């Protein structure tokens, strides 16, 4: 388990994530545009990078009773996610970064 | 120098805690109230102590923190006040500023009491502990402090920064005051050469209030990891020829675009959201005790007026008692 | 009226919190942080709620509380409020200003965040309900308020003192502006008759954070049970014959000075500021203006009582 | 409100130190008595109330708790007949009485 | 009586320094320091003299001047003072609040300091003299006072306004506090009876400063010839028909209405602070009050003027 | 104040310029005037008097300072024959009367 | 290093003014006001500017510079501010901080008034030009400022000292807060490596003041001439044995002992002196605005007690109007 | 002209500047104390130390007329002592440098 596509490609809850705001659900969006939006709406600090924080709170999240994952499980998610990706050893994951896989 | 973010040693809003109420990879204990938003280290009541200090200890050779944190308080005088610490045990517990003596690291506090008496207070202490001098509370650590610089950092308009970075065994302090709301207009407060830290370390954050009350507020504590620029091993060939960065890179700021679009022409559709600047959340504390002195003199006018109009009917009625008589 | 003091339905300091880090005889719940002064029901935080209640319910006929609070804001606008109950259930918790809603009681609450747009805010209004009424959050509950006076109680530089008496199916509530440090010194705000509540009830305090956040703090809550004066028994022969208080009074008069002399000396045998003295003063004027004028106002009244009864004849 | 709680010299003696300290071990029952009326009357009324004797009976001077109940019990004892007008107040009047 | 603006012996802001670098029709002397909006006569150093003085001699039978000053100093007490002087030769220099003793007119001296240790000052005594006595500096002239009130002028938030008037033979001397920005909003302070000066003098104010430093700013000194209504002749058949004013009035009203409109659009045409804006809400306040109090004071004398015309009857 | 003081046009539109500018080189004798009595009243209290007719004259628009006696003389003779309420202040009805 | 004091580039009290009322070895121009306790180079009045500059040529190759300060204002605002130039030529007038502009030197400015409105001000900025880059007045020198640091230095109760040091190419400015009496309880501000600046050049400190008033008032200025600690030639054989030294120093410690005994058993004859403390020379700005206020009220009591009065007596003779009757 | 022994030596002058600070009045002392006596009095910032500045001071000074030195001759009376005496050149003047000449 981890940053799996089907977990980005659930237009479900992206189209979920984005009300409120985005109010503008169309069920006929590329597989493309919506990892992007996925990417928008998890970078809170408005910096266009994901960092291990951000990535954390995503994986972790709150939908609406659901267990919530250990400490050590979490820890070796994002050590995975980072140690395979962060090809600059920034701590950062750019939207390139993110797109290659 | 090259600069890694460490998420393990971190944390940030706008989801500081979990659905179990415990911030990640953190251990809070005494008096602190992790919300969403912020961790209240000490809140403003009398005898509080609290501190965060991190689960994993951290082994850097050189690293940088910088620490977002707000220290409000009613009067003029606050109490007791903030510390970060880099130390080798996790003191949750003891006299000094939320936290136990005697630590086998280095430690800034941020004095709001001058218990010495020498108006030099409030003050950014370096104090570095090799785990056998105790901490004099009574002198404000004036006799074992490494380095000082005089600033305030009480009830300003916005979150003052701190950056303390130890780099080639010398740890630099710089001070952003917070009358601004840019994040990079830090401002050089001290600096102590040939310091010495131990190689594995926990970071942590207390506070402590005294029989004055503040609220220390702790918003974010980001680590980074320093490299030098010589020593950092390149490892090329792993960027697969850079052409599909610049080729995301302008979808991205297409994206960009059209979403700030978007909001731009949804955010007025249906207009709900009320807001909240922040000229409506910052009053200074001395402007606070004129407008209250003009309240009092808002209620002593209607005693006069009703008074006023009680006499008003003197002049009236009493004249109804002379002509007719 | 009598007025009988009851510990059972009190907290007051400094002793507040005891040894286990619980208020005695009332139950906290939620963001409650009780301390050995105060007890702050909610504090400056995001979406903050909490609420103390009795734990053994209470049975008057005629009752009356006085609380000392505060309510502090860094900013110009607050919200949620504080809140006092005397219902009939501890419900513990909701959205209601910290507690649940479709209570079966009596409700004051010190809204200082105008959900309405009307500018009627910061208000105190009592809101009663047998149990079936939603309380209204996004007007303030108008529609409903049986009765409510416009008066500040936010960053006041002393504490709000409320009275809320319950006599003989009336229920008053006096707010003390908070502009001196009196204990006496109430102002009439609201009122009601024949007001219905049940004889059997918990007494609570509330306080809820919303979107600004603000610091509810509850310094003393002192519950008085109130009997009228023709139905308590007399009882007498019960004061030993009047002579003993007269013999000790002046004695214990007499040690407590010596006591006091004692500490004079005392308190230097072994060892304010400028700016908050000023403004001490300033405000110790304002009483002195205040206190005049009134005082203008009784001798002017008196002065027409006067008038018109030599006019009479 | 046994005649030995309140007869004893070492509470007062360790309670009053800090302000004032007159070491004399020769107290009358009425002197240490008065001095333990002055110094539980936190609210400065020269009156004693039913959080007044509860927290000075039970303290901060190890020992668990005394029950909710138990403490109701006790105090609502010591109320009934020390308490003669029935204001929910006790006075030096009633307490040097019974 | 009717008044007559003297330009000859008068200096207003702010145009008051000319281009060559003095006061007009003024001469100044010391360590006065004239400027464009006031004259700093003494400044906020040790051991400083000034004074400035009219050129050309005044021959008024009776006069007013309106002297508007303010006194600054850093600490609680200050020294020496600042002092108007009508006389018949300009001094210039001396150890008498800057100016020279055996002064031969009329001295109102605004005392700062006291030097008689009886905690009298700050005071404004009106001293005379015919040219023999000097100056009692080592008691404020207590014994050779004419009249004195106690008043405080010293950092005030506003100019402190003083009218001496001088009018058959009767000096009255009154003090604006500088509470209020007022014009007309001056208090009754001291006068004196039979008083004679010379008809030929100079006008002249002075300052001086001792030990502890004060600012002795004048912002305006405005003379008035005051003749009574009956000795002026009238002069008739001057106002030519008195019909182009009536025609002129609501025509240059017009004008400046619409300069005003053109101003107010064009001052946006190509481009206060808080606590300060507090602070003149708090001294307004203060202010209204002190109307309400002096008009309800008004009402209350009509009434007892009312009251004893009807126990007349 | 001779008459060719007043009717020029270029030295209020000149003074003026700051706050309002409007060129119009078509103002009548009553306009310039205007303008020119309403800027001179520093006090704004729509009244002309000896100390702003003294600057008037003068200005720091080089040319030596005027003689005390000459100034002294020059505003003498203006205040003798267009004051005529004799208040020692000029307004517009005595302004625009000669 | 090695200090030498210079006494043809200084000036202190309370001698500071001649008979004639000049400043000896220094030339002032503008609105200076040389008195004999203090320079005051420019006054609280609008529009002023005042320098004072040295009237000969100084070679130093590293030099210390402490001037002793004051700048106060009435309210919490001041315009414009202070400099200390060591430049080429003199400066009598000009724009800049009453100084000329296009200075070929290093100037350091006390800026007191925020014109960029970034609230950065009061600040020390340090400026070095060479003699052809205008001081932006608009902007607070933020372009071309070498180094700054945020303090304030208006209305403190003790005159505020600043310590200016050019050793080995490098200016360090070391403030002093004023907020203690102590006269070495400096505190690190700025510092500017690898500076140059004219091998000869005149000292001078101006001051300007603009729309709002503060009076700049300079106590001392000592100059200091410092030399390397291995490039000072010893000179030896020139203490003449130091025995004499030694005899010396106990017979004036035993003279100052004598007349401090004198002094203090003569002080209590005839006391005469009044004296004033510090304590009746200081005053906070927003407590001044408080007081005024507690004064404002003793007025309206009387216009209360008064009246009060009056409707006493319509309450007493009233009453022997309706018994008589 | 400069710091000649009888300028130092006149015991009006001495007695004249002690006066209303140290009125004990005695036309019997050394040529020795004197010397002290000036050397405190001339010391104005309590340092124990003359300096240039106090040195001009006390050389050109006021006693009640008399024309004031030129500031060139100042500079080379001035310069001429601290030449001769301030023998460790720190610019200040001790008191065993005074007692030396
Ligand atoms: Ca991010
Ligand atoms: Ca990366
Ligand atoms: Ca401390
Ligand atoms: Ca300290
Ligand atoms: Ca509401
Ligand atoms: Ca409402
Ligand atoms: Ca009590
Ligand atoms: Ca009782
Ligand atoms: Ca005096
Ligand atoms: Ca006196
Ligand atoms: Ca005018
Ligand atoms: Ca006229
Ligand atoms: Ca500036
Ligand atoms: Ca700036
Ligand atoms: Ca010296
Ligand atoms: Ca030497
Ligand atoms: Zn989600
Ligand atoms: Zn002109
Ligand atoms: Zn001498």
């Amino acid at each position: 388990m981890g940053l799996d596509k089907n977990t980005v490609h659930d237009q479900e809850h992206i189209m979920e994530h984005l009300e409120g705001v985005i109010n503008k659900p169309e069920a006929e969006m590329s597989p493309q545009e919506l990892q992007l939006h996925y990417f928008k709406m998890h970078d809170y600090d408005g910096n266009n990078l994901l960092d291990g924080l951000e990535l954390s709170t995503a994986i972790t999240h709150v939908h609406k009773q659901a267990p919530l994952m250990s400490e050590d499980e979490l820890i070796n998610i994002i050590d995975g996610v980072l140690r395979d990706d962060d090809k600059n050893n920034d701590g950062y994951i750019d939207y390139a970064e993110f797109a290659k896989s | 120098p090259h600069r890694r973010f460490e998420y393990k040693y971190s944390f940030k809003g706008p989801h500081l805690v979990q659905s179990d109420g415990t911030v990640p990879f953190w251990a809070h204990a005494g008096n602190a109230i992790p919300s969403s938003d912020q961790i209240r280290v000490a809140p403003s009541l009398k005898s509080q102590r609290g501190s965060v200090w991190t689960k994993t200890k951290a082994a850097f050779e050189n690293w940088e923190v910088e620490v977002t944190f707000r220290v409000t308080g009613r009067g003029r005088i606050g109490a007791d006040g903030l510390a970060i610490w880099y130390a080798e045990n996790q003191g949750l517990e003891g006299p000094v500023f939320g936290s136990a003596d005697l630590w086998n690291g280095v430690g800034i506090f941020f004095d709001s009491f001058d218990n010495d008496g020498k108006k030099n207070n409030p003050a950014i202490v370096i104090i570095g502990n090799n785990g056998q001098i105790h901490y004099d509370h009574q002198n404000d650590g004036a006799s074992q402090a490494l380095a000082s610089c005089q600033r305030d950092f009480r009830n300003k308009p916005y979150p003052v920064r701190a950056k303390i970075t130890y780099y080639q065994n010398t740890l630099t302090v710089m001070i952003n005051n917070g009358f601004t709301p840019d994040k990079n207009d830090y401002e050089f407060c001290a600096k102590v050469e040939n310091m010495i830290i131990p190689a594995q370390g926990h970071f942590g954050i207390s506070a402590a209030t005294g029989g004055l009350a503040d609220d220390h507020d702790v918003l974010s504590f980001l680590t980074f990891q320093l490299t030098e620029p010589g020593k950092e091993p390149p490892t090329p060939d792993k960027e697969i020829s850079e052409k599909e960065k610049e080729k995301y890179q302008e979808e991205f700021e297409h994206f960009q675009q059209e979403l700030d679009k978007k909001k731009e022409e949804f955010q007025k559709g249906h207009p709900d959201l009320q807001g909240q600047p922040a000229e409506e959340i910052f009053e200074s504390v001395g402007d606070r005790e004129l407008r209250q002195v003009f309240e009092g003199q808002n209620r002593i006018h209607l005693e006069i007026k009703q008074l006023n109009r009680q006499l008003d009917m003197i002049l009236d009625e009493q004249r109804r008692y002379v002509s007719s008589l």
